[PDB]
DNA sequence: ATCCGTGAGCGCAGC
DNA sequence: TATAATGGGAGCTGTCACGGAT
């Protein structure tokens, strides 16, 4: 398999870190690994910057110093005995009771702050997870237009989240500007006397504006004594409270000059200042100072204001969907901020600590509780919306939804308050986040990706790379600039022909602020980096996506994460050029570190030698449940004796070649209608797959029970069941747990758990029954756990833990748990979802033997039949381009890797073809054998086609055929040609985590809900299916009144008619009559409960009981 | 005194409630200033509050005040041993009688209900008590195989002679759920107990044969 | 003002944020777009209507024009409520169902009249009082039409005054909350307002409907 | 008009708002019940407080916290803030939200419930079936049609009883 | 008003 | 038709000193080529006990009377120092293709 | 009879006592122990029902022949539970208090 | 004119 | 059951169109 690499510009630069986002955020807010000494205000650090010190205002308390240790266990130990993988927190807190003088240290156990693996993960609960990276508006201060009116644009004093009230300025058309705040709006005039403005100074700040100063001069106010004004400001903000200096200074300082609650931020700093081109000493709007108020922004930020209403020209509205106004909310300011939130809660536990109890003898130790801080980050890891169940069907899984972005999440938007504008695909965008990958549905524009070549700034914005463009000649400089950056110059495209270094064309493809233009060589100033910096990691796994609709592209990006891993997975024969950096940056395949002699290899374990002399013994995974199910397992790729160089492979990881990544197999494929097994984007296999075992797949299904105390007695796990055949024990050990290597199938058990049945009085007919044969009841009942309808497999683990086993407690009221592993390798079959790389999905509809499968005429069968319709309506060619390059490498037996947008042309391809048509046909005509009478036939077709050219020799012909992609098949029941040519060749398909045996469901009758009394619903809790208003129209519609009602009672919730219905069908009997829903009934009872008297009457106007007089007295 | 599961306002109810007691008990005699004595009704009645209405399952005080510490302790241990309690550690600590399972069990009494409407799922379509099944109810399938047991027990019964049929249903407590004694079955067909007792064995019996050639009621024993 | 959108917008009876101006009276078309500022004049035999227009507003009508009352006389969609208040309601019935049609046709969908025509016939089912007559109705009580109807042929059975009445255009919302059939409307919406309404006026459901019969 | 205000509060039947125990033996209670208490403990304070007398000050305060009260057990969230249980900013279930909403008894458990011998599969296309059949699964037929065949099974000689016939289909 | 806190406050407070 | 292999429970097991799973064993296993001389024989048993470094290939196996393997080169299995291996296969010649999930030998 | 008609309307004071089967005094659920109705709790068997059928707390009466009595030494009746589905409890307030409804519905009906 | 309260697709799965 | 102790604490910010009352 030799690969072909096209291509025709380098990479000035490599792909960064894919997870680089995601670890040095939480990096650089642990702060863990630099001194403590030398940790900048940053992270946890200034969380206790901020929260401390403590004043009871007396005792003190300061920070002094935070350290993080190491964690007790190890991260695959955490997963297995459910922990986390989190440090011990301790921090230097010391109380200095200033009025005896005396102070006390002692380093505090905080609690235990969660750690990132290496991919970029966690283990919360020992279940890995991963922390969603949140988009937003970026905090500082922004000029919108009010839509209202037309020449007004209201001013926006954006905080962080949680940090500050936004503060919005608008000039009334009263002629006043005005504050709004928490919903309450009043003269800004006031606020400025407080500041300390005079109308001196506010002429000269604004008197050189017009009308705008004079609505600004409220002679009132400048009398008004800035105390006074402060005074009469609280009351208007406020006026319940006494109106007392002390109080009104307080209230107003804590919401707009107080650090510790207003904060806007580093980048709205940034963004406030170079808007009004000022400098803050500080991230708050003012400074209360000297016993006195003084502005910082406030006065500045209205002169803006007034000017862009007059119309300057160096002042300008604001793109809130600019992504320089856009910032991202990486995993460490997520974490921080919840940090300081449950330290902030500690923080009033301790000052409620040091008043009550005896002030003069009290320690740190006695004075800080570890509830808060825990609970606070507990959760953020554990019921957040941005903390989630970690992707993991394939590697790429992993990678993408920890390079996936949302607007949503605590602290974000909701479905409902989110519009076009946020979900569009902002010029901004370009080179920074995947315009093509996106969820289909309510979601779409709320959860993107990131970029390739893009990364996150410090201060939260994505930044993309740039070479720089100089007197004609471009260097391998990559400026990498943000989008209020990459505005600021013209920058041309990666594909820009260039003779060596030096731009090589008259007319340069150019974006001007995100707009095309074209211009000369030395009007340019920068150049992309390459194609692949404005796509996603998912999105530039796909070939020939310069052929593929959006829509459609995206959905094969989106399908790429839901590739179950194949045991026989192999790499596309087209390759993009980065599915072993995929694989590199999953750290999920062994490599290399250095030059090395490979000692020992093994499939539990490989040992190799270094030029140091060091003797690693590197441990593999093998069989290993993944959290979407998948088993993910690593296998060895080296043999002893080998050397490896540094960044050798060493073993290939789940669903990986070479260290390449394979989603899926490469199966030869026609594109053509079959008896309309084809229809509607279904799709036809041949049973040689399944023979080949291919798209067959393991599978591990955990369960676990768990022995619990009960007031009834203490549930015990044993082999022995009351009626219980020793079959139906046969796998379960003198324990009554099953045997690793045994099989299960629906109707067995898995562990027997048998618990203390209720003190329920023998039924009369049980006193008979039992004394007719002689049998006395237990007081033990079957509780063991069988076998769920349509699982099973074969058992690879048990683990029992029980109490007086250390390492692990049971919970409050446990007796003991025990988790089986039940493991099955299942082959396609007819529901199995297939896709490919450009958007065609389809079930697996017809399962055709060899000899009813289209040929080829030396007798090779086709693998997969695919309909051509649903090419032209999707418009995803690039399949076909797929197919046609992949029927070269077929006979050529070579793969390929083409670059995006610079890759595999029609001409190339055509070339390999027409190497391809030797090795398909010279070789008959020296077999033996020349052209068949059916191939006469086919040709004759094509030539009035238009296919071929008349006259040509036959072989001529059939050539051109080829390098149209395009071959002679035969129909294998038939033995007749196909009377036109088909494009047959190899196409990457996957195998979707969608399969029909994980779907198919069905209920009689079985749990129902409580007070609904309706069935439950899902198929792990054996659900019945849904029938809501819609198909009830549907039914009305219809006129099936009879039907209806038996789906609104018998088979609903009349409790009576269902009982009496199961009966009436196993004696042959016809169903009863429906009675009155139960839910009517709670209807009533509920609007009772709501002092309404509702009562269901007759013809004569009387009242009717539905409770049959059992709730009358 | 807010923060333990009760509302400012609902606390002031408690301490003012107290404050009246107080003030019907402070002697000016004393000379202390009134905030020193009513301090500790003001105090004693939100305390207390907080241990009577803050549990869904009444919980007496001393209970909650052995619980809180329990906490107390557990928390020392935490800060000191730079790790996390266990039942056995803090049952020490706390003293005698005090054992692992003391604790556990102690916890076990604190265990809180949760609510049947909290949320499944980020989409808020979905409820705890949707996935929490009924048991209690007659389940069609128990109803049915009850219909079943009864009427093949009855088809035994029309094997034997009513005599027979009814010793067995008043003994066994089938002919009104209330199972009679065999005195008072003789009592009934006025009959001496060791014969009731002998044709109540006869009639098990040949109950057995019948069953011999059927089995039907094994079936529903299961 | 145009697709999905403007067929809501004609379901619900809503008045249009680009509403054309039509005569209220028939007469002839005065324009009178004086430089300064555009206005026509509808000039009846003793009457005069005068409809002041933006000087943007494009006008449908020239001058000396018998304009109808009713009739478009700005470009734009109409009010459906003037219409009915000027045209009457046949007309207001035919403009709503012609305009859903124009939607539903312009994508290429094939819907026969006769659904949107049973629809609107509910939104067209209730009236309003404009003189009580010889009943205990009320002036401005909205009520349904047969009901009105039914009371009058009895009241002049009898000979007494009739309650002189004016036709309702309401939307679909409020046509289904304004039911006979609290069951109907507490199963739609605004529940809680529909059930205090209900239950002070001791309201009985004859469960003359579906939905009744389903939640039954 | 004097039925407006309320002076004796139902209870909805404690089966409509349990506190059943889960399969964990943990107890799950639905916020009826908390919200019903909450007016107990303030409408027990208020007897005790009148009774005994004390400043209105005082009962002022107790009876407008009994009638917020009320407000919540009724419609929580309509009046003031919503009534939160402590832990969560969750408002808590009035009789109301049970009544209202796509999630309230009428569009969820009235105008339409969850059925009984009903399944759910992937579907696929059948070329050879009639305009007037379908392909079902054996296996979910077999389910859908249990009690009927339970029925035809006993007919035959396939099942001794239909208890042992279900337990040769479990 | 709105807020009961603020109520008894000034209720208490004269 | 079968395969028992010494110290394997499940197909999904491992074999320390060996770079092959159990899967991938077997896989080579059905690559197999057998051919039965006398017509009224069904069944066979072969058997492959071997260790050390080498990499096992089907020459190495158990000789048998009307059991010949066409395809000896193949490679079963790469072994190692302590490569312990020992397995037991059956053999059925038959008609079409019966997957395992229905013989189950 | 066959049901033709539902009417809803207001509710009397005693009404509501008319349907009340008693008055729930403590705001208590199950035995903090035994996890039993407790007395003049929410859940209380004497007034909306016994939990299980034909069965009393105490235990005195286990039968359908003790059908329709409440049993003195416990003080819960015989009979169906699913009574406990549908018997419906009172609470009596010495003060008044109105119904949201009636207040909050623009226009207010009371107002 | 303004403000308040009302609704804003159906399943399936949701570990 | 008694040094004296007397106005709180946390705010949610990127929908919106309609019908109604004020
Ligand atoms: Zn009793």
């Amino acid at each position: 398999m030799e690969i072909k690499r096209f291509g025709r510009i380098r990479e000035v630069i490599p792909l960064p870190p894919l997870t680089e986002i995601q670890v040095e955020s939480y990096r650089r807010a642990l702060q863990a690994d630099v001194p403590p000494e030398k940790r900048e205000n940053v992270g946890i650090q200034a969380a206790f910057r901020e929260t401390f010190p403590i004043e009871e205002e007396g005792l003190v308390l300061d920070f002094l110093e935070y350290r993080l240790g190491e964690p007790p266990f190890p991260q695959d130990e955490c997963r297995e005995k459910d922990l986390t993988y989190q440090a011990p927190l301790y921090a230097r807190l010391q109380l200095i009771h200033k009025d005896t003088g005396l102070i006390k240290e002692d380093e505090v156990f905080l609690g235990h702050i969660p750690l990132m693996t290496e991919d970029g993960s966690f283990i919360i609960n020992g279940a890995d997870r991963v922390i969603v990276s949140q988009i937003h508006r970026s905090p500082g201060v922004y000029f919108t237009p009010d839509p209202a009116r037309p020449g007004r644009y209201i001013a926006s004093i954006i905080p962080l989240p949680k940090r500050g009230p936004w503060i919005d300025l608008e000039v009334e058309p009263n002629g006043v500007v005005s504050m709004k705040v928490n919903k309450r709006k009043f003269p800004l005039v006031l606020l400025l006397r407080v500041l300390g403005y005079d109308q001196e100074t506010l002429a000269r700040e604004l008197g050189a504006y017009g009308e705008l100063v004079q609505g600004l001069m409220d002679e009132s106010v400048f009398a008004m004594r800035p105390e006074e004004a402060l005074i009469r400001l609280f009351t208007l903000l406020r006026p319940g409270d006494p109106p007392k200096r002390d109080k009104a200074v307080a209230y107003v300082y804590g919401l707009i000059a107080d650090p510790r609650r207003y904060d806007l931020g580093e980048a709205g700093r940034y963004k406030a200042e170079e808007k009004l081109g000022i400098r803050l000493s500080g991230r708050t709007l003012a400074r209360f100072e000297d016993g006195e108020f003084k502005d910082e922004v406030f006065l500045p930020t209205l002169r803006y204001l007034f000017a862009l209403t007059a119309g300057v020209p160096g002042h300008e509205v604001d793109d809130i969907d600019h992504l320089g106004n856009r910032r991202i909310r990486t995993v460490g300011e997520l974490m921080t901020d919840q940090f300081r939130v449950g330290l902030a809660r500690l923080a009033r536990g301790v000052r409620e600590r040091m008043l009550m109890g005896s002030e003069d003898s009290l320690t740190p130790a006695k004075l800080v509780n570890s509830r808060p801080l825990e609970a606070a980050i507990r959760e953020f890891f554990s019921r957040s919306q941005l903390s989630q169940f970690k992707d993991e069907t394939n590697p790429l899984s992993s990678l993408r939804h920890k390079r996936r972005i949302s607007a949503l999440g605590p602290g974000g938007l909701t479905r409902e308050r989110a519009g076009f504008d946020v979900r569009d695909v902002h010029r901004t965008h370009y080179g920074r986040i995947c315009p093509v990958e996106t969820p289909e549905g309510a979601n779409i524009g709320l959860i993107t990706s990131l970029a390739a070549y893009a990364r996150v700034d410090e201060l939260g914005f994505i930044r993309t790379p740039y070479r720089r463009v100089v007197g004609g000649v471009v260097t391998d400089e990559v400026v990498y600039m943000t989008a209020t950056e990459e505005d600021r110059y013209t920058i041309a495209q990666a594909n820009t022909p260039l003779e060596g270094n030096r731009i090589a064309a008259e007319r340069v493809v150019a974006r001007r602020k995100g707009e095309p233009v074209i211009v000369s060589p030395e009007e340019v100033e920068f150049m992309d980096v390459s194609p692949k910096q404005v796509f996603s990691v998912n999105t530039n796994l796909i070939p020939f996506l310069e052929h593929d609709d959006a829509n459609r592209a995206l959905m094969g990006s989106n399908m790429q994460t839901q590739a179950v891993p194949l045991i026989r997975a192999q790499a596309p024969v087209v390759m993009t050029g980065l599915e072993e950096r995929v694989v590199r940056d999953s750290l999920a395949a062994l490599y290399a570190e250095e030059d090395g002699e490979v000692a020992k290899v093994d499939g539990n374990r490989i040992v190799v030698r270094y030029e140091d002399g060091r003797l690693v013994e590197y441990p593999l995974r093998r069989f290993y449940r993944s959290n979407q199910g998948t088993a993910l397992d690593q296998r060895p790729r080296v043999v002893v004796g080998q050397r490896v160089r540094k960044g050798d492979l060493l073993a290939d990881g789940p669903a990986s070649e070479n260290g390449f990544l394979a989603l899926g197999q490469n199966v030869l494929v026609a594109i053509m209608p079959f008896d309309g097994y084809n229809f509607e984007d279904a799709i036809v296999i041949s049973e040689e797959l399944l023979k080949r075992d291919f798209y067959t797949s393991i599978h591990i299904e955990r369960y676990e029970i768990e022995a619990r105390d009960t007031k009834l007695g203490p549930e015990r796990i044993t082999r022995d069941i009351p009626h219980l055949s020793e079959a139906a024990l046969r796998d379960l050990d003198e324990e009554g747990v099953v045997r690793i290597g045994a099989e299960v199938k629906p109707g067995d058990i898995l562990v027997g758990r048998t618990s203390f049945k209720g003190e329920s009085e023998p039924t009369p007919e049980e006193r008979l029954l039992r004394s007719i044969f002689g049998e006395k009841a237990r007081d033990v009942k079957d509780t063991s756990l069988r076998v769920p309808p349509g699982e099973g497999g074969i058992v690879v683990r048990t683990v029992r833990l029980r109490r007086g086993d250390p390492g692990v407690e049971l919970k409050p009221g446990v007796r003991e748990v025990v988790r089986v592993y039940v493991a099955q390798k299942r082959k396609l079959q007819v529901g199995d979802k297939l896709a490919n790389r450009h958007g065609n999905k389809g079930v697996v509809a017809k399962i055709l033997p060899v000899e009813d499968m289209p040929h080829l005429p030396d007798g090779t069968p086709v693998d997969v039949i695919l309909n051509p319709l649903g090419v032209p309506s999707r418009m995803n060619l690039g399949q076909i381009l797929e197919t046609h390059l992949g029927l070269a490498g077929y006979f050529l037996g070579q793969r390929y890797i083409s670059p995006i947008f610079d890759g595999a042309k029609e001409p190339e391809i055509k070339e390999l073809l027409a190497q391809a048509f030797e090795v398909y046909f010279g070789k008959r005509k020296g077999e033996g054998f020349g052209v068949d009478k059916r191939e006469v036939e086919v040709l004759r077709r094509a030539e009035k086609l238009g296919l071929v050219t008349p006259g040509k020799t036959p072989e001529e012909q059939l050539k051109e055929l080829f390098l149209q992609g395009k071959v002679v098949l035969y129909d294998g029941r038939t033995g007749e040609p196909i009377e036109g040519p088909i494009v047959v060749g190899q196409m990457f398909i996957m195998k979707l985590y969608h399969m029909v045996e994980d779907k198919m469901h069905a209920r009689s009758t079985g749990p129902y809900s409580l007070i609904t009394q309706q069935p439950l619903g899902g198929k792990a809790q054996f659900g019945g299916q849904r029938f809501g208003e819609m198909e009830v129209w549907a039914l009305e519609a219809y006129g099936a009144a009879h039907t209806l009602q038996e789906m609104l009672t018998l088979k609903s919730d009349d409790i009576e008619g269902r009982n009496a219905a199961y009966e009436a069908i196993i004696k042959g009997e016809d169903v009863p009559e429906p009675s009155v829903p139960e839910s009517f009934r709670v209807l009533v009872k509920e609007l009772q409960a709501l002092a309404l008297d509702v009562q269901t009457l007759d013809e004569k106007d009387n009242p009717v009981d539905i409770f049959e007089g059992l709730a009358s007295k | 005194y807010t923060g333990r599961g009760l509302s400012f306002l609902d606390l002031i109810q408690e301490g003012n409630q107290g404050l009246i007691r107080a003030v019907e008990k402070f002697e000016y005699k004393r000379r202390f200033k009134f905030s020193t004595y009513a301090t500790w009704w003001i105090r004693q009645a939100i305390n207390r509050a907080i241990a009577d209405q803050a549990r869904t399952i009444r919980i007496p005080v001393h209970m909650v005040e052995t619980i809180n510490k329990l906490s107390r302790t557990a928390r020392q241990l935490q800060q000191e041993l730079g790790r996390e309690p266990t039942y056995e550690e803090i049952a020490e600590a706390m003293g005698p009688g005090w054992d692992a399972k003391r604790v556990e069990e102690t916890l076990k009494i604190a265990q809180e209900p949760v609510s049947l409407e909290t949320p499944i799922g980020d989409e808020k379509d979905s409820f705890y008590g949707d996935f929490i099944p009924d048991e209690h109810l007659p389940s069609p399938v128990d109803a049915a195989t009850q219909s079943l047991l009864s009427e093949e027990l009855e088809k035994a019964l029309s094997k034997l002679s009513e005599r027979e049929a009814m010793v067995l249903k008043l003994r066994k407590g089938l002919i009104d759920g209330r199972e009679h004694t065999l005195e008072e079955v003789g009592a009934f067909f006025g009959v001496t107990r060791e014969r009731i007792r002998q044709i109540e064995n006869k009639a098990l019996r040949k109950l057995k044969y019948h069953e011999s050639r059927t089995r039907k009621l094994r079936d529903f024993l299961d | 003002t145009q697709g999905l959108p403007r067929v809501i917008e004609l379901f619900e009876a809503r008045r249009p944020k680009a509403k054309a101006v039509i005569s209220e009276i028939d007469g002839v078309v005065r324009i009178e777009e004086t430089e300064e500022k555009l206005s026509v004049f509808v000039e009846s035999e003793g009457f005069s209507k005068e409809y002041k227009l933006p000087k943007e507003a494009r006008l449908l009508v020239k001058d000396g024009d018998y304009v109808e009352a009713g009739q478009p006389l700005t470009r734009g969609a109409i009010d459906p409520h003037q219409l009915l208040e000027a045209k009457g309601p046949e007309a207001v019935e035919r403009y709503l169902v012609e305009e859903i049609q124009k939607v539903y046709r312009a994508q290429g969908v094939k819907l026969h009249d006769k659904h949107i025509e049973i629809v609107v016939r509910q939104m067209m089912k209730y009236v309003e009082v404009t003189d009580p007559g010889d009943s205990r109705l009320l002036e401005g009580q909205v009520l349904e039409k047969w009901d009105v109807e039914a009371l009058n042929e009895r009241l002049i059975a009898e000979g007494k005054t009739p309650v002189a009445w004016k036709p309702l255009l309401m939307g679909v919302t409020k046509s289904a909350l304004s039911t006979k059939s609290w069951l109907s409307a507490a199963s739609f919406q605004n529940t809680t307002h529909v059930l205090t309404e209900a239950a002070i006026a001791g309201k009985k459901d004859e469960l003359i409907g579906l939905k009744e019969n389903v939640i039954l | 008009p004097e039925w407006m205000i309320l002076e004796a509060v139902p209870v909805l039947p404690p089966d409509l708002r349990p506190m059943v125990q889960v399969d964990g033996g943990r107890f799950a209670t639905s916020d009826l019940n908390d919200l019903y208490r909450r007016l107990i403990n303030r409408n027990n304070r208020l007897k005790k407080l009148l009774a005994q007398g004390a400043p209105e000050i005082i009962i002022r305060n107790e009876k407008r916290m009994l009638q917020e009260a009320v407000d919540a057990l009724l419609d929580n969230g309509r009046r003031g803030a919503p009534v939160t249980n402590p832990g969560s900013d969750r408002p808590l279930r009035s009789l109301t939200d049970i009544l209202s909403g796509k999630q309230g008894r009428f569009r969820q458990n009235l105008l339409g419930k969850r059925v009984d011998y009903s399944g759910r599969s992937v579907i696929v296309v059948g070329p050879q079936l009639k305009l007037h059949q379908c392909g079902l699964p054996k296996r979910m037929a077999l389910e859908l049609f249990k009690p009927f065949l339970l029925k035809k099974m006993e007919e035959k000689g396939i099942a001794p009883n239909v208890k042992a016939a279900r337990r040769m289909l479990e | 008003t709105s807020d009961p806190v603020r109520q008894y406050l000034h209720e208490i407070g004269q | 038709t079968s395969v028992y292999i010494e110290d394997v429970l499940h197909e999904f097991s491992t074999i320390p000193g060996v770079k092959e799973d159990v899967v991938e064993i077997i896989l080579n296993l059905k690559e197999l080529v057998v051919r039965f001389l006398n017509p009224s024989l069904q069944t066979v048993t072969l058997l492959l006990k071997a260790e050390g470094p080498k990499e096992v290939k089907a020459r190495d196996f158990l000789p048998v009377a009307d059991v010949e393997i066409m395809n000896p080169d193949l490679h079963i299995a790469t072994l190692e120092e302590g490569g312990r291996l020992n397995m037991e296969v059956r053999v059925d010649r038959g008609v079409g293709y019966v997957p395992a999930e229905k013989h189950g030998i | 009879k066959e049901v033709r008609k539902v009417r809803i309307a207001l509710a009397s004071p005693e009404k509501i006592r008319s349907w009340s089967y008693g008055e729930v005094e403590k705001p208590e659920t199950i035995n903090y122990r035994t996890l039993k109705p407790e007395r003049d709790g929410l859940f209380d068997e004497r007034i909306f029902g016994p939990i299980k059928d034909y069965e009393c707390a105490c235990g005195k009466y286990k039968r359908q022949r003790f059908e329709g009595k409440v049993c003195e030494r416990c003080g819960v009746e015989v009979t169906k539970s699913i009574v406990r589905r549908y018997r419906m409890g009172h609470i009596e307030l010495a003060t008044p208090a109105a119904h949201i409804w009636f207040v909050k519905d623009v226009p207010s009906k009371i107002g």
